[PDB]
RNA sequence: CGCGGGGUUGAGCAGCCUGGUAGCUCGUCGGGCUCAUAACCCGAAGAUCGUCGGUCAAAUCCGGCCCCCGCAACCA
RNA sequence: GGGAGGGCGCUUACCACUUUGUGAUUCAUGACUGGGGUGAAGUCGUAACAAGGUAACCGUAGGGGAACCUGCGGUUGGAU
RNA sequence: AAUUCCUUGUCGGGUAAGUUCCGACCUGCACGAAUGGCGUAAUGAUGGCCAGGCUGUCUCCACCCGAGACUCAGUGAAAU
RNA sequence: GCUCGCCGGAAGACCAAGGGUUCCUGUCCAACGUUAAUCGGGGCAGGGUGAGUCGACCCCUAAGGCGAGGCCGAAAGGCGUAGUCGAUGGGAAACAGGUUAAUAUUCCUGUACUUGGUGUUACUGCGAAGGGGGGACGGAGAAGGCUAUGUUGGCCGGGCGACGGUUGUCCCGGUUUAAGCGUGUAGGCUGGUUUUCCAGGCAAAUCCGGAAAAUCAAGGCUGAGGCGUGAUGACGAGGCACUACGGUGCUGAAGCAACAAAUGCCCUGCUUCCAGGAAAAGCCUCUAAGCAUCAGGUAACAUCAAAUCGUACCCCAAACCGACACAGGUGGUCAGGUAGAGAAUACCAAGGCGCUUGAGAGAACUCGGGUGAAGGAACUAGGCAAAAUGGUGCCGUAACUUCGGGAGAAGGCACGCUGAUAUGUAGGUGAGGUCCCUCGCGGAUGGAGCUGAAAUCAGUCGAAGAUACCAGCUGGCUGCAACUGUUUAUUAAAAACACAGCACUGUGCAAACACGAAAGUGGACGUAUACGGUGUGACGCCUGCCCGGUGCCGGGAGGUUAAU
RNA sequence: AGGACCGAACCGACUAAUGUUGAAAAAUUAGCGGAUGACUUGUGGCUGGGGGUGAAAGGCCAAUCAAACCGGGAGAUAGCU
RNA sequence: AAAAUGACA
């Protein structure tokens, strides 16, 4: 059964980037919500 | 010619095909090819607004001279071609100055004839002049709406246009659609009839004949759930509800037209 | 065996609609035209309202009864 | 001493009886059904024979309980 | 009848025996003409019935070969 | 170490995605390993990835994203122009051998090639954001020439048999060599050269486009393979010795022909068909402004530079997605022998594994299989399941039909081995000879060797010769749906949905309709033979009556009637 | 030539059996349908919740769908256990 | 304008 997680970097940092987060209004509020939280790694982006 | 395809498969029983034998076997003429990209329905914000469109074949968009503006000099038509974004076979024209174009194709077009347009051109099948230099009670194609706009009327296949009377500055036509209009004596019109008349005579024959054109299967609302289309419900086929299109308009006789600022040029409503 | 609609001269159909008031078409009978029968014309007769019971009065208002025509008897 | 040759036995080839599988044709028989014929004062009508009371008929098409009726063309084997 | 309650309607075929099946009757509770009618060769992991071959499906089970099930040594769950 | 067994279109070998030390040594068995463990993909320590040519980076674009100004929108924001990002596509160059415990087209040896800067010369009109050319493109089918590759023969090296034979038509092994450079073949496309003129290629143009005239029957482009050369080198069985006994060092013969042959190459080719089959840069050419000293360009010569990042390892799995060392999922590349039409199946080579609990016993009962007396669907909701048929050639084959089908209908016959036809035929292949020759990678003639079906006759063995795996069950009547297709991932695959076809209706282009407070966009770079909605569902014969009710269309007199 | 025929790769999921604290949160075994097309597959894009997409089953939208997931209104309300 | 029918011997 193919499962639902078929990894691909490309497609995680296209979506799921910091530079994704920073283009967009909502997303760069959530950057500051983990900024806020104190979190170790934002985004993903290994 | 129209010919009808032997029974040798369940599906190519009902097969005819229209077959010209003068269209052009070689490949059209490249530097008038462009691209072309499929949309499938589907607009600026990515949502279908136009539903059974996608997949087919791909296709190179000819650039067709619609205008026809070379007053004098003269052309030959080199060769008849096939073009499949249209319904009417179009024709490589060659100027005597050296430049070729598209042209639609009148149904008395043989290759090596001769054309010219402008106001002083003869009155043959394929010239192009002003509907005020055009005799009347005439049959044209190509017709204009507004002088050198480019022409919409009459250019599908095998379809005419008829000219009525002549009214100081305007021109009334009868359409091909039963329809009067008036429209400014200054605007050309191709003398002629599109040809490839025998695009009637055909049927597909099988689902796929149709599939691979860019067309989807459309689902009757009478088999939808009453969620998707009005329609919808039904324990066993039942309809009980004035015809009306997924939106809730009324179809099947309910007129839906609106311009209020072009009913100044219009004569007799289509009947 | 719960709920409706109905029983009218020989046939079909009104009058029951707020209680005095029985009609229409066909049909039966007696005459008339015809050689004669149909057809047509002129005249007549025929029901006390399904039954048994309950106000000055009853086809009508009410109940039982007899018969007919209908609908509804479902969830497991 | 045996040899040549022959018979018996075995074996192959041809073929009768017989057994299969599919057809063709012919003869009876079959619930029900189509038309036809005959029969007694039956029912509904009156199509045709006269100008048969809408002249008849031929081909074709549609309709109707039935004779039949209507459209289109054709003939005189129609009266005045 | 994918439609018919009474109903296993009645007659015929098939079977020793046929509420199913095929043909016919019409008494259509409650078919019917593009929410289409009646046919139709080919097609179908579609619904119903019949026949030939075939067989442990069955009368009625018997034997045999392998993995388990049982004993010894190691590790060692779960529902309640 | 010796046997046995299994995969062998894989359970073998190499990659992209993905993972991130899992790779190699030494060392340890507390924990992880469904058991013990000296073992491990475990703990600890050390080691390991070498690039002008392979990739990434880089130049260019598709779908698409972002988008200076801008248009639009209560604010956020939406769309979009010039531009600029985005490969899953286009753009220069390296091959053979040797070596490490671990890397190698990366180090060493040998032999190459590509693009830039600079310098020396010899020539020279150079010059772009613009003009043109090319890059540049589909599906099917058919042969023809080859190669990889395999079989056989020769040659070389070795051998004479554990038990009857085996000095011979006997047995075993080897018979390998690249990129590059020259040559230009089988073939495939196109006529070339020159001269004069021109409303077109937004300006110009000697280039493309077009119009004329002469001339010659030739030229040019493309092109797998073969043959030289690289290579009197490397490789090479096996012998010689050290053996730390793991392997190390020395030497080294033959290294040729025939036949068969691809799904790979010529082939982006050829023929044919309708459903008519990306863009931009690299590259060639033409000129504008501009420079005519220069500058710049062409060719040879010498030198310099080619930076940065990846390089271990698993990659159909114990290292990826599934919580696990999980009977699941995962795109690409290579394709040996025998029998076979085959990438099916059966047995094998190269290679890799025996799947991380065993040892006993031989009860019931369960799971997976084998055979069965006589009967053959009597069981059952129902022939569910088992059983059965199963190949090639030939004979033969009905009702029905849209003339294609039905049909592989049904039902039958032959099939191994040896010999003769023929000391292996028909056919395919084709060496020396021989002649001609535009003399070459030629053309005819020429049949040595090689390979090689199919058939007939006769004999022969078994119970059985498509002997194994592999491999149709067949007829009769009937409802529904014309047919191939699609559907409830995870209880419903159908009579449901779709379909080609038919009908009604809307739609005159700034189209109807749809997404959207709007701008805008799909419809469509389409124009009534087109497009949207609705119903029916191939084909044949058909589609009767009702406009009272509910809608819809037309009407414009009369009545009723809102804001003002 | 064929939405032509038989049949492996590839795609699918008609029947029976086992499994149902499985090897597996839908698979294995023997059979089965398509296999030049309305086919199948790799990479990258687009459409977002009363919205998408749908050869139409209320199917699918991260093991969840007659209206997803996460946070907030929020200690909602509960004549009910 | 309407205008039908009449066993057999
Ligand atoms: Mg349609
Ligand atoms: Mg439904
Ligand atoms: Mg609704
Ligand atoms: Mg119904
Ligand atoms: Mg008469
Ligand atoms: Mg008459
Ligand atoms: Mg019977
Ligand atoms: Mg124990
Ligand atoms: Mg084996
Ligand atoms: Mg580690
Ligand atoms: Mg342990
Ligand atoms: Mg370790
Ligand atoms: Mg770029
Ligand atoms: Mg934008
Ligand atoms: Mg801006
Ligand atoms: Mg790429
Ligand atoms: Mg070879
Ligand atoms: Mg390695
Ligand atoms: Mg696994
Ligand atoms: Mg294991
Ligand atoms: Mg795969
Ligand atoms: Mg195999
Ligand atoms: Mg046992
Ligand atoms: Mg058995
Ligand atoms: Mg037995
Ligand atoms: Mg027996
Ligand atoms: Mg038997
Ligand atoms: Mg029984
Ligand atoms: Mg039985
Ligand atoms: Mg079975
Ligand atoms: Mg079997
Ligand atoms: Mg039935
Ligand atoms: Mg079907
Ligand atoms: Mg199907
Ligand atoms: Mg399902
Ligand atoms: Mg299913
Ligand atoms: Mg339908
Ligand atoms: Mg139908
Ligand atoms: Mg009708
Ligand atoms: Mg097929
Ligand atoms: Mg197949
Ligand atoms: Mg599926
Ligand atoms: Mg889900
Ligand atoms: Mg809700
Ligand atoms: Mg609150």
């Amino acid at each position: 059964m193919k499962r639902t997680f078929q990894p691909s970097v490309l497609k995680r940092n296209r979506s799921h980037g910091f530079r994704a987060r920073m283009a967009t209004k909502n997303g760069r509020q959530v950057l500051a919500r983990r900024r806020a939280k104190g979190r170790a790694r934002l985004t993903v982006s290994k | 010619a129209v010919v009808k395809c032997k029974p040798t498969s369940p599906g190519r029983r009902h097969v005819v095909k229209v077959v010209n034998p003068e269209l052009h076997k070689g490949k059209p003429f490249a530097p008038l090819l462009e691209k072309n990209s499929k949309s499938g329905g589907r607009n600026n914000n990515g949502r279908i607004t136009t539903r059974h469109i996608g997949g087919g074949h791909k296709q190179a968009y000819r650039i067709v001279d619609f205008k026809r503006n070379k007053d004098g000099i003269p052309a030959v038509v080199e060769r008849l071609e096939y073009d499949p974004n249209r319904s009417a076979n179009i024709a490589l024209v060659l100027y005597k100055d050296g430049e070729r174009r598209y042209i639609l194709a009148p149904k008395g077009l043989k290759a090596g004839d001769q054309i010219q347009s402008g106001v002083d051109a003869a009155i043959k099948p394929g010239n192009t002049l002003p509907m005020r230099n055009i005799p009347v009670g005439s049959t044209v194609h190509n017709v204009e709406m507004k002088p050198g706009k480019g022409g919409q009327l009459a250019r599908s296949a095998g379809t005419y246009v008829q000219i009525v009377a002549r009214d100081g500055a305007y021109v009334t036509l009868r359409l091909r659609s039963g329809e009067m209009r008036k429209v400014e004596a200054d605007c050309r019109a191709t003398l002629g009839e599109v040809g490839n008349a025998e695009h009637m005579l055909r049927v597909l024959g099988k689902a796929g004949a149709a599939r691979w054109r860019g067309v989807r299967p459309t689902v009757r609302g009478t088999a939808m759930n009453p969620v998707d289309h009005p329609h919808g419900g039904g324990e066993g086929r039942n309809f009980g509800k004035h015809p009306v299109t997924p939106w809730g308009v009324q179809t099947k006789g309910k007129k839906t037209r609106s311009n209020k600022r072009t009913d100044k040029f219009i004569v007799r409503r289509r009947s």
